[PDB]
């Protein structure tokens, strides 16, 4: 800071002060004033994007520079080429999949043909949809009604349809008449005590497709 | 199997040209291995100072919880006290009296 | 051959819809735009007329 | 490796150390005119040693030894009056400090006399510092409220506010401090470089002076019972701090750790337009003067204002297909005549 | 946005085949160089000769390159004339040369 | 057929007594949106089916009177897409009409139990933030919901007010008279 | 106690978060100053409008 | 070169002739000297109201939220939107009213705009997604061909033994090491990729670009886009009367022809479409901001004889509105039919965007 | 500056007022008045060019010239290099050594 | 019980019922005597119900 | 390769789009 | 016709309190009024400040 | 904040509290489809010093009264087992909130938890709030008051709070509901 007005400090730049490129409008500037968005080069991607990969992630060395040293990386070559090694654990002991026995010829949780693996449906989710206004409680709710109200996506609908699970709900305030498959005993009890009615409409594949595309 | 390409560091003091080790106040490799073993053993002994607290079925590892639950859900459906299922898996016996026991 | 969405081909509001056009340019002159419209209409009309001729 | 900092460690070069200039009053407007419109409705001197003495004097004043601060200020003010010509910035500042010391010791009449002399010297000066004038009339207001002139103290505080709202730039203090969080390239450690903060009370002393002015004005208004004045002063104080925060505002760049790309600091450290100057000189209100004498393009009607040339013959439009065969050249036949009729004179 | 469009495949970079690169990165052809005027590493950039790359030019001057090489008679119909773009047109003036006269730069007829 | 809200043949066979249901008021906003878009879809299907050729170039002007669909594909399109969309629109209409009848019954019961104004006030779905979506000029003094917050009248004091003036010598250009501030440039 | 290298932390990450917390407390001091100004102004406006209505 | 390089400042003399030319060079008079082009902000395109004139009631000012009317004028008839106005999370939360222009370059009446369309405040990331997709798509993919080692036509036999002569060990020597060979991973049109654009992001970015044009003040609403004759001279006369700089160098024009207010249509006017073909900076686009859902029936390379880039097989057509063309063309002319079509196609979208406690009030409000 | 006279005589700046690279235009808008008010005797000649040379030149009183490159350089850096021009005399180039501390 | 009694004494008059219910639930979970559980449930009911 | 090389003047086997894995 | 007969002079919209007007829009609106609309002074004319025309 | 197992081993608590030492107290978990508001969390929020008022927990909780009504009237606020309620608005009318928080299409609050590099399944998480409108920086300052020791970034679209889990999301949702969103 200058002691006196008569003796100002010199303007003799430093490297950090002089070696500075020109300013390009960033997201904050363009959001604050949209008048300076005049070219296609202003429309830059998210600032989390650095750019293209400019180096080699040579293992056990880090991110090395292009054109640098290659004499201390053959694991990087064995990473590029699919050829692999690693017998330091196999030299004496057998692998864990060879040591473990098989519980059955199909394996645990084997999804054999017609295993009845339902996708879960939260009773809390159903009540939330009803309170929101997606589902009309004046009518009998079915999987078609759920799919049309967009409560469940087509990704989740796999035979057999669904199971009503009472996770996070201990009391249903209004009577609800719903048709599903294999609802839990607790959820059925909650609906019955509220005054509604559940019907386990266990349908085949053709029946499911006909109910979803009437 | 250590780094053959030595790491370079900005030399701010001329004695950094002389020093070979980066952190001289840090114990050597085997010494700090022994130190870590000793510290982890002391922490384990502190954790086991109190006896093996027996745990209910819900606070069990996944590979035991549902097995122990299914092994007695049938008897639990009928509410009467004194029904015990001697499941093979579960917590092992400590071998001595425990305040939690 | 193979599977292609013929049930979607020709379903758009205009001829350019549902056409796999990968030979374009970011700037098209007057002649380029005229030829683009010409090629879209020609693609549609050739498809339709060839199908009709084969069927008849 | 951690640093104990036992030996002498040279400081680091950081953009916060940039020499910030002083806000100067324009040459046309004068403090005398402001006061009138408010009332309408060199020889050698051991300056290093006298600076030691003045630093000791302000240390005494901050510690509470008012008489010692006053005598130190008197000595250094004699030195400055001998060393500097009439109506000098350091001269008027040191007699500001002297009037403050008088007021703190209890010689309120002499304090008021010295501060009025400061005001007349500011009027005589050409382009006085905004911080200097604000501090001068702040001392004036405090002396007035010590004498018992509470309305005049509030008037002085309000004129400080009206000067700082009309001549002070609220964004120039953090022009080079706003994009500094973009220098941090590490997220697990050393992540305070992404959250570096610089308080405006240290980089804009005029802001702190006017803040204290408004605080004292609000206190006086609460003592008197002027809810309207208290609300006005608090509103203005809130507006000032909001302007400061807004000029400090900025979005976030990359969050996580970036390796390499050290040459991006050239782009990071730049004369980034502050929000204030951006909204002031938006290219639509402060338009860019564009003379077609030095250009090769002009509006439709102003065809002859283009840069002149010797023997200019309009050949045609640069139709890139003219290089092709006779059929392409036949297709590009009447375009030139139609363009001529399109850009004909009115 | 599901997998936003890659910035490297935006058609603004036709680089030499390097060590690193994505499968969707279109590099320069084998045997071809990235920069057209860089016959050697010390080759200069032509002053007024412009090679239109990518899209079709809106205004093509007679001395600029587009899908063509440099031929003297084709790119310079009259060597004493200089063509430029004035008001979205091809306007041709007399080519001149700058010479020092009385301490300033003065324009003289280039051919003469 | 479980498409309508009455119940499926499976529930009919089960004999579950779900006939007397609690009549609750339901505005059917989601159903009305779906009906709107299904109506648009049906109209667009009819348009794309009735599209006939209209070529503007002489090379393609030979078939300017025909349908762009061959007769077989036109028939198949009409048989699948058009009438499936019509059936979906009809399902939506049926559901909304059923709900409107139930809502009329509920409104009548509420009017005979409490009164006209009381029933209207109980059935009104107004939320204290409805102005933020339907009339923000009445919500400005509540909260700042502007994307450009600095221009909100509460925070409007931060935006600078330059002193612009037109210059005839520059061609009517507006220019700001505010002098620039000196910048820190060296250290 | 804020003298250079105020303490010996058990880890440089702890040092980093200590510096981060220092900067955060500075920013919070400024924010709390502004918010106290706003709260006092709001209470004054409330009292003034009440006394005006009464 | 890079600024942090020794070769950056190694040119010490010879850059500037000491003598100034006596035609354009001048001296700096002082602070009051108005220099042409000088501006405090970094403007890579320093235009003003003369070079790039804005078409709006007011010049875009920081004190105004948008350079258009905020209330209907008592001397001009006001036309509300075809669909009711709803303010979502991104809308400007303020009334937008724009004048409708007659083809005689006159303001006949005024019309309300939809904040969901022209009020979606722009965001650089969304606009960047739009622009990047458009450029990567508009690239030509057929020219991405290149030779492979197995496409070199050399004898499939080792040329010489590895240990016989002083030549290096090589076999077919048709690889990239030789000037005649090809690469192992060459560029192929089917190996290139075409990006996928979702309807949500496409519509959001297009509405942000429309809002950006409205904020800059280069949006102009006309009643019709019709020509008396389908010739080019009639189109150029219309442009000259409406002050549309359709030259290759002037501020280009982007038309969105959707028909009249009473007579909207999804097809372009025939006469105007035949007349608009002019070698300049003018482009006509379809009256829509939405797009068809893109698909890919070869996601696993099942059909090997596919010639074309990986990714979406249904890309956006060329005549669609986009950020690239909107940035390239200065003025954006939109018809009332196009406005109606945009509102009709975005009504259900904004209604589904709406929150539930507000959605339940839609039939209540009408 | 020697015995009260500046060795720098002329400052050649060349820029394009219309096309692009707004760094020199920013400099002419913000820093040029400050430099001119600080050094009035230095004559600054501005040259509007279509393809301008991104460089700043200084012509001294002994006939010497010194040019700095200002391509994509900030206006602050341009101001710094202009002050470097006005500071140096461009008469010699000697190392900083013990045998050269005394001229 | 010490923690929950402090929470109950320092609770906001609008959060007292929920904190009493949480205290009763915590007692039931930790298997406190049934009379303690019933007293805590009665306290929760006293704080929650207006007529009780 | 080169522009007019005998290696490319004559035709050879043309590579096709490779099938992906399971 | 009715509106133009009723309103001879521009309404509140013809103000410079927030920013400058646009000469292009003024020349397009000239035909709606009797007074000269496009003729703007260099001063930011304000409605309540000075009576126009 | 007492170690139940330590107290049992010391003799300060009976051995029947081993269930309390092992398992947490059984409470309805907070989710996106079930707003199980916590009185203790809301009490901590009310005790924390903030600038804007917060509504009462009684107003936050949906009305729980007798279900003897024959027809469920479509009132604005009715009984809901999942705790759904429309926004209540500001707590004091003589105030202006600098920001506005929009709700989702299903009524869910914008608090959304992500992970750092979820490909390797790393247990480091963060919260992203991308529906705030108005003064995102004032929202960020209130977030600084809430989480003092966390790293918070802000952009034009989203606000990131790093190293906060579903519990942090629950605290944020509680604060927003109390504020009136
Ligand atoms: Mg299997």
């Amino acid at each position: 800071k200058e002691f006196d007005e008569d003796h100002p400090l010199p303007v003799v730049g430093s490297r950090l002060n002089g070696r500075t490129t020109q300013h390009k409008w960033n997201h904050w500037d363009q959001y604050l004033n949209p008048q300076i968005t005049q070219s296609i080069k202003d429309l830059t991607p998210t600032p989390e994007y650095v750019g293209m990969r400019c180096g080699h992630n040579m293992i056990k060395m880090g991110w090395m520079k292009i054109g640098g040293s290659w004499k201390y990386s053959r694991g990087y070559n064995d990473r590029r080429r699919v050829f692999a090694r690693g017998q330091w654990q196999e030299r004496k002991m057998t692998p864990r999949f060879m040591l473990a026995p098989r519980v059955s010829a199909g394996g645990p949780r084997n999804r054999y043909e017609g295993k009845l693996v339902f996708s879960p449906l939260r009773l809390s989710k159903l009540l939330w949809a009803i309170d929101t206004g997606r589902i009309n409680p004046n009518e009998v709710i079915t999987l078609y009604h759920l799919r049309q109200a967009n409560v469940v996506g087509e990704r989740e609908i796999v035979w057999p349809g669904f199971v009503l699970i009472s996770n996070g709900v201990r009391r249903v305030p209004y009577p609800i008449h719903i048709e599903l498959q294999n609802a839990s005993a607790e959820s059925i009890r909650l609906i019955e005590e509220a005054g509604g009615s559940f019907t386990c409409v266990y349908m085949t594949h053709e029946g499911l497709y006909q109910e979803l595309h009437p | 199997a250590f780094r053959r390409l030595v790491k370079r560091h900005k030399i701010t003091n001329n004695q950094m040209l002389l020093m070979r080790r980066r952190e001289p106040y840090k114990p050597t490799m085997k010494d700090r291995q022994e130190i870590a073993d000793r510290a982890k053993l002391e922490e384990f002994e502190r954790k086991n100072a109190d006896g093996l607290m027996f745990v209910p079925e819900k606070a069990l590892p996944p590979w035991q919880k549902s097995l122990a639950h299914n092994a007695k859900a049938l008897g639990s459906r009928i509410n009467f006290r004194g029904f015990r299922v001697r499941v093979a898996d579960g917590q092992d016996e400590p071998g001595f009296p425990t305040p939690f026991r | 051959g193979g599977f292609t969405m013929k049930y979607k081909k020709g379903t758009g509001l205009w001829d350019e819809d549902h056409v796999n056009d990968y030979k374009t340019n970011r700037y098209l002159s007057a002649r380029a735009t005229m030829r683009w419209y010409q090629e879209m209409e020609r693609h549609q009309t050739r498809n339709s007329l060839n199908a009709r001729r084969a069927t008849q | 490796v951690t640093r104990l900092y036992t030996s002498y460690y040279t400081g680091v070069l950081y953009p916060n150390q940039l020499v910030q200039p002083k806000q100067r009053l324009p040459a046309d407007v004068s403090v005398s005119a402001i006061l009138q419109k408010r009332s309408e409705p060199r020889p050698y001197v051991p300056l290093g040693e006298v600076a030691k003495l003045e630093l000791q004097g302000d240390y005494y004043m901050e510690g509470g030894m008012f008489q010692e601060a006053l005598e130190h200020y008197g000595v250094v003010a004699k030195a400055y009056n001998y060393a500097y010509p009439e109506n000098h910035a350091q001269r008027i500042g040191i007699r500001i400090k002297l009037s403050a010391a008088f007021r703190q010791t209890g010689r309120l009449e002499s304090s008021l006399a010295n501060i009025e002399e400061v005001l007349r010297m500011l009027d005589a000066s050409t382009r006085p510092s905004l911080e200097l004038i604000c501090e001068a009339l702040l001392e004036l207001g405090i002396t007035r409220e010590a004498l018992g002139m509470k309305r005049e103290a509030t008037e002085a505080y309000e004129e400080a506010l009206e000067v700082v709202n009309s001549f002070h730039n609220w964004g120039e203090s953090h022009r080079m401090l706003r994009l500094l969080p973009r220098l941090g390239r590490r997220f697990n450690y050393n992540f305070e470089e992404k959250f570096v903060y610089f308080s405006p009370f240290d980089y804009d002393r005029t802001f702190a002076l006017v803040d204290q002015c408004l605080e004292r004005a609000e206190t006086i208004f609460n003592e008197i019972g002027d809810v309207e004045g208290a609300i006005r002063v608090l509103q203005q104080r809130k507006e000032m701090i909001d302007k400061k925060f807004f000029n400090m505002r900025d979005f976030a760049g990359r969050i996580h750790t970036m390796r390499g790309h050290w040459k991006r600091r050239a782009q990071h450290l730049t004369n980034a337009p502050t929000p204030d100057e951006l909204l002031r000189y938006s290219p639509t209100i402060h338009q860019v003067h564009r003379d077609f004498k030095y250009e090769l393009t002009a509006p439709i009607g102003r065809e002859k204002e283009v840069m002149p040339g010797v023997n200019r013959l309009v050949l045609d439009m640069g139709n890139p297909y003219r290089r092709r065969g006779r059929l392409s050249n036949k297709m590009l036949k009447d375009a030139d005549h139609k363009f001529a009729n399109y850009v004909r004179q009115k | 946005m599901p997998r936003p469009a890659p910035r490297f495949a935006m058609g603004h970079m036709l680089p030499h085949r390097s060590n690193v690169g994505s499968q969707f990165l279109h590099t320069q052809r084998h045997g071809s160089r990235s920069t057209w005027y860089k016959k050697h590493y010390f080759s200069l950039r032509p002053f007024a000769i412009q090679r239109h790359h990518g899209t079709t030019p809106r205004i093509l001057l007679d001395r600029s390159l587009w899908k063509s090489l440099w031929i003297t008679k084709l790119q310079l119909p009259d060597i004493n004339r200089w063509e430029r773009v004035v008001n979205s047109r091809r306007v041709t003036e007399d080519r001149y040369a700058f010479v020092e006269e009385e301490g300033v730069m003065h324009k003289v007829n280039w051919g003469l | 057929s479980g498409a309508f809200g009455c119940g499926s043949y499976r529930s009919v066979v089960a004999g579950t007594q779900n006939v007397p249901r609690r009549m609750t008021f339901y505005p059917s906003a989601y159903e009305l949106i779906q009906l709107h878009k299904a109506h648009r879809e049906v109209i667009r299907h009819f348009y794309v089916r009735d599209k006939i050729f209209d070529n503007k170039f002489p090379g393609n002007a030979l078939a300017n009177g025909l349908f762009k669909f061959v007769p077989n594909r036109r028939e198949n399109y009409h048989m699948r897409e058009l009438m499936e969309s019509i059936r979906r629109r009809s399902i939506w209409m049926h559901r909304i009409k059923q709900q409107r009848e139930i809502n009329a019954k509920v409104v009548e019961n509420m009017e005979v139990k409490y009164g006209k104004k009381a029933a209207a006030s109980m059935l009104c779905f107004t939320t204290p933030d409805s102005n933020a979506y339907f009339a923000p000029h009445r919500y400005q003094d509540v909260a700042n919901s502007w994307p450009n917050y600095w221009q909100h009248p509460s925070v409007n004091h931060v935006v600078p007010k330059p002193r612009w003036r037109r210059h005839r010598e520059l061609g009517g250009i507006t220019r700001v008279e505010d002098p620039f501030a000196v910048q820190a440039s060296d250290y | 106690p804020s003298f250079g290298r105020v303490k010996a932390v058990p880890s440089p990450v702890i040092r980093s978060k200590m510096n981060f917390m220092k900067l955060r407390r500075m920013r919070l001091r400024d924010v709390l100053h502004r918010d106290a100004l706003e709260l006092r102004l709001l209470e004054l406006k409330r009292s003034a409008m009440k006394n005006x209505e009464q | 070169s890079s600024i942090f390089s020794p070769r950056y400042d190694w040119r010490t003399s010879g850059v500037h002739d000491i003598a100034p030319r006596d035609e354009g060079d001048f001296l700096y008079q002082g602070p009051q000297h108005v220099l042409p082009g000088a501006h405090p902000l970094p403007l890579h395109h320093p235009h003003n109201t003369i070079t790039r004139p804005v078409i709006s009631p007011y010049i875009p000012s920081p004190q105004r939220s948008h350079p258009y009317f905020t209330a209907p004028l008592p001397e001009l008839p006001h036309f509300s939107t075809t669909k009711p106005i709803v303010y979502t999370y991104g809308t400007m939360k303020e009334r937008i009213i724009a004048p409708v222009f007659n083809l005689k370059n006159e303001v006949i009446y005024t019309r309300e705009l939809d904040p969901f369309i022209f009020g979606m405040y722009p965001e650089v990331e969304e606009l960047s997604k739009n622009l990047t997709y458009w450029m990567v798509r508009c690239q030509n993919f057929a020219s991405k061909w290149d030779y492979e080692t197995r496409e070199i036509w050399r004898k499939a036999k080792k040329n010489w033994p590895n240990t016989g002569m002083g030549m290096p060990r090589v076999g077919n020597r048709k690889n990239h090491l030789y000037t005649w060979g090809g690469r192992t991973k060459p560029s192929k049109p089917w190996n290139m990729l075409m990006p996928t654009m979702d309807v949500k992001t496409w519509s959001k970015s297009n509405r942000m670009m429309l809002t950006l044009k409205m904020l800059q003040g280069r949006l102009q609403v006309v009643d019709r886009l019709t020509l008396e004759e389908p010739t080019q001279e009639c189109y150029l006369e219309l442009c000259r009367n409406m002050s549309w700089d359709v030259r290759h160098t002037g501020g280009g024009v982007l038309f969105m022809d959707g028909g009249s207010r009473i007579t909207p249509s999804s097809e372009f006017d025939r006469a105007f479409f035949f007349g608009s073909f002019f070698n300049g900076r003018n482009k006509i686009v379809r009256p829509t901001v939405l797009c068809d859902e893109q698909y890919d029936y070869n996601k696993t390379a099942a059909k090997q004889r596919m010639k074309g880039p990986k990714g979406a097989k249904n890309p956006i057509p060329i005549n669609r509105f986009n950020a690239y063309d909107a940035m390239k063309h200065d003025r954006l002319v939109i018809t009332e039919g196009a406005l109606m079509q945009l509102e009709d196609e975005l009504y259900e979208h904004k209604l589904q965007i709406l929150p539930p406690h507000i959605r339940n009030q839609l039939p209540e409000y009408g | 500056s020697r015995n009260g006279e500046l060795c720098l005589k002329k400052v050649i700046i060349s820029y394009c007022p219309s096309n692009g690279a707004p760094n020199t235009r920013q400099f002419l808008a913000t820093h040029l008045p400050h430099f001119h008010a600080k050094y009035p005797s230095v004559s600054i000649d501005l040259r509007p060019r279509l393809w301008p040379e991104m460089a700043i030149t200084g012509v001294y009183r002994d006939g010497s010239e010194r040019s700095y490159n200002t391509k994509n350089l900030s206006p602050m850096g341009i101001f710094l290099r202009l002050n470097n021009l006005v500071s140096t005399a461009n008469d010699y180039d000697q190392p900083f050594c013990a045998s050269h501390l005394h001229f | 019980h010490y923690d929950h009694f402090l929470k109950y004494l320092n609770a906001d008059p609008s959060t007292v019922p929920x904190i009493a219910q949480t205290w009763a639930t915590t007692a039931k979970h930790m298997r406190s005597p049934n009379w303690i559980v019933q007293l805590l449930r009665g306290l929760h009911k006293y704080h929650a119900d207006a007529e009780c | 390769p080169k522009m007019g090389c005998e290696e490319i003047t004559r035709k050879a086997r043309r590579v096709q789009l490779q099938p992906t894995e399971y | 016709g009715e509106l133009q007969k009723k309103n001879p002079t521009p309404s509140e919209w013809y103000d410079e309190s927030k920013g400058p007007l646009n000469p292009n829009f003024l020349r397009s609106m000239r035909s709606h009024y009797e007074v000269d609309i496009a003729n703007l002074p260099d001063t930011p004319l304000i409605r309540g400040q000075r009576e126009f025309f | 904040p007492t170690d139940v197992a330590a107290n049992i081993s010391a003799g300060a608590m009976p051995p029947e509290a081993n269930v309390a030492a092992a398992l947490p107290v059984p409470r309805i978990q907070y989710s996106k489809w079930n707003r199980a508001l916590r009185s203790d969390v809301y009490d901590e929020l009310l005790k924390l010093p903030l600038r804007y008022k917060l509504h009462d927990f009684a107003k936050l909780c949906p009305p729980q009264r007798c279900q003897e009504e024959p027809e469920a009237v479509g009132v604005v606020g009715r009984d809901s087992a999942v705790g759904y309620l429309p926004p209540l608005g500001p707590a004091d009318p003589l105030d202006t909130i600098p920001f506005f928080v929009h709700r989702s299409s299903n009524g869910v609050l914008p608090g959304k938890v992500f992970s750092m590099h979820p490909r390797n399944l790393m247990p480091a998480f963060y919260l992203r709030i991308q529906q705030v409108e108005g003064d995102m920086f004032r929202f960020e300052e209130e977030l600084l008051k809430i989480f003092p020791t966390k790293k918070i970034f802000v952009r034009s679209h989203s606000i990131y709070v790093y190293n906060v889990a579903l519990d942090g999301r629950m605290v944020l949702h509680h604060w927003l509901l109390g504020l009136g969103f």
